[PDB]
């Protein structure tokens, strides 16, 4: 029963930085690496209705959650306010994650440093949200 | 060391842009020399910041402010805000600054020097982040070419006499190049030279081996304290300054007698700070 | 300007730790006055930012390393990799650095006291992100308290002679408050002072070349450089005359005066510092 427009289920999670490089934990981190084709870069994705916000946990943990710690980091983590997270559609399969939450009375989002287009081995990062533009904020969620 | 110091701010990326501010606007802007471009750093010791007050001269409490939740940059009333707050964290080696926001120090100023403004931005480690940040005298004087009058008559100059003469003396502005001095800054002795524009690498000197005298020398030599000067601005006074010499700061460059005929000595002479030791640095018209 | 410079970093949360290694790991640990809490900084002036060096006596090629992704610090093998390079940013209000990877400037060292090592944070204003970098010899012997051996002879020392007395000479070590002295440095003026701890407010500095203690007096601040290849030997210069040296008179048997007099390399002019026993 889709309530939005993302509907539940698996998804493999990729910064419009390269096809090739897969969301997944590596140590209390979050980073991009190679196909692994493991349950470790399949995220679950739930709507919350109350909300309308998305939960996003991890197939390998499935009572971990995308959250962010308190040094700018997003995190795997148990369920907290911190697990929500209000996406903006850009385009296909194109999305900005912005936590539910307002973080220092500002908008703030996923963040994948780059170093010309390069973010092999980057943490994912919680950082200010200003417009739709910024091409680091931006991610793709494929289902499978 | 920095508070309350009157200062230029320019681009990294781009050392021709300086912040300029007008009715609110800031904005990235060519050289005036003037207190459109000049900022008034505030220090807070409790915050560990500083406000950037503008030196417009009539609307008198504006401070750069950041325009939250948006990325903008203006200049508002000052109200002692956390968003009127700012870290200047000087990147050693570089010797430049980032510019962070005290209310989210995650946001630093960014040259936008395209649109020619600045916004605020997360880091990164483009010049585009990095600022240069100067008194305003060095910022107004470094690279300047400019006449040199007294005060007791500025329609004379001093000049070099013509290229193979050296000596230095007071005449009547005549458009030459023997009339004209490139003042370059120093940084590792903080002070400054004259270069006169007839000549590749003669610079104002004094001929401590003379006793008084005063005349232009090459550059050529190794290191030379008497070749180098400090330039002090005289209160209430644009472009007045007292121009004193670095190996001996009791003296002052100095008009003979504060005599204003044609010919008259420029020498160094004990600083007294009456007029004829007051100079007028102007731009050539 | 600090480019290899051998420094120490120590915490502006907690200004008693300081960053150590030992066999590649790295952590906030106490004063130890050596090489493991050392480290050389390293500019390369292309990328505007610096390596950070142990000086390790054991493993001579170990750098201050982020192992990105991860939130661990590390010393690995110098592989001048952009997980190896540094941004020192002074706050200039409060004389200390922020400490940003080159590898993401986001991302700046913070120190974490109660598990003393470093971890990483975005910026914000906390103490937790800033320290003090400091020339070594500077953090060494600032509010160092210390006796002052000549090189001649190890077992005799520097003193006052009582506290009713001001005046200095050289006297066997018998662990008097009159035999020591408490390092205090200037920044302002650059320059060292020797209390001397039978005193409150007495320091070591008219009457030509003769030394002597009392309450700008620039004789009275000092110069303290190290001598090549020794642990805690030192020479000490004047600063309202640089050209002045701690002199032994002779030397070596009790008594013995000392003064001041131009420098030389002898050996008469080369000072132990040590921590009395
Ligand atoms: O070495 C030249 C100096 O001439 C001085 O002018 C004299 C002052 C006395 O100091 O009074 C006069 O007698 C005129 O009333 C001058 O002979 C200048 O004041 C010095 O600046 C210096 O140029
Ligand atoms: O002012 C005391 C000095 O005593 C010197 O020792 C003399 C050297 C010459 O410099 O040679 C002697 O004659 C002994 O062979 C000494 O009279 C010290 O070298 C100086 O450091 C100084 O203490």
């Amino acid at each position: 029963v889709e309530r939005t427009f993302l509907p539940n289920g698996n998804y493999n999670i990729k910064s419009i930085f390269s096809g090739s490089l897969y969301l997944n934990p590596v140590s209390k981190s979050l980073t991009f690496s190679n196909e692994s084709s493991a349950n470790n870069q399949k995220w679950n994705v739930e709507y919350m209705a109350e909300n309308r916000c998305f939960k996003i946990s991890n197939v390998a943990e499935p009572n971990k959650y995308l959250s962010y710690d308190n040094f700018g980091f997003i995190s795997l983590d148990s369920l907290s306010n911190r697990c929500y997270w209000f996406p903006i559609k850009i385009a296909v399969n194109t999305y900005i994650m912005l936590s539910l939450n307002k973080v220092n009375e500002l908008d703030y989002a996923w963040d994948i440093y780059d170093t010309n287009e390069n973010i092999l081995s980057q943490p994912l990062l919680l950082l200010p949200n200003f417009d739709i533009y910024n091409s680091n904020q931006m991610f793709k969620l494929e289902k499978i | 060391s920095l508070n309350d110091k009157i200062v230029t701010i320019s681009c990294k990326a781009d050392t021709n842009l300086f912040f300029y501010q007008v009715a609110g606007n800031v904005s990235l802007f060519q050289q005036t020399r003037n207190y459109l471009e000049r900022w008034r750093l505030i220090y807070d010791s409790n915050k560990a910041a500083y406000k950037i007050k503008s030196m417009d001269i009539h609307n008198t409490n504006l401070v750069l402010t950041w325009n939250a939740p948006t990325h903008n940059i203006s200049t508002q009333q000052d109200s002692n805000a956390d968003n009127q707050y700012w870290l200047l964290l000087k990147d050693i080696g570089n010797n430049s600054f980032i510019i962070a926001s005290y209310k989210n120090p995650n946001l630093v100023l960014y040259a936008d020097t395209v649109a020619r403004n600045l916004k605020l931005s997360t880091l990164n480690n483009s010049n585009y982040i990095k600022f240069i940040i100067e008194d305003y005298i060095i910022s107004d004087l470094n690279n300047f070419t400019c006449k040199i009058s007294p005060i007791l008559d500025l329609n004379k100059v001093v000049q070099q006499v013509d290229v193979t003469n050296l000596n230095v003396n007071l005449y009547t502005w005549d458009y030459g190049r023997n009339q004209k001095w490139t003042i370059r800054y120093n940084e590792e002795k903080a002070a400054y030279q004259f270069f006169n524009t007839i000549l590749s690498n003669g610079v104002l000197t004094w001929i401590f081996s003379n006793g008084n005298t005063v005349r232009v020398s090459s550059s050529n030599d190794q290191n030379n304290d008497a070749q180098y000067w400090l330039i002090n601005p005289v209160s209430d006074t644009d472009e007045t300054y007292t121009i004193t010499n670095l190996r001996d700061t009791t003296k002052a460059l100095d008009l003979y007698g504060g005599q204003t005929a044609n010919g008259t000595a420029i020498q160094v002479f004990n600083y007294h700070g009456d007029d004829n030791q007051k100079w007028n640095i102007r731009n050539p018209p």
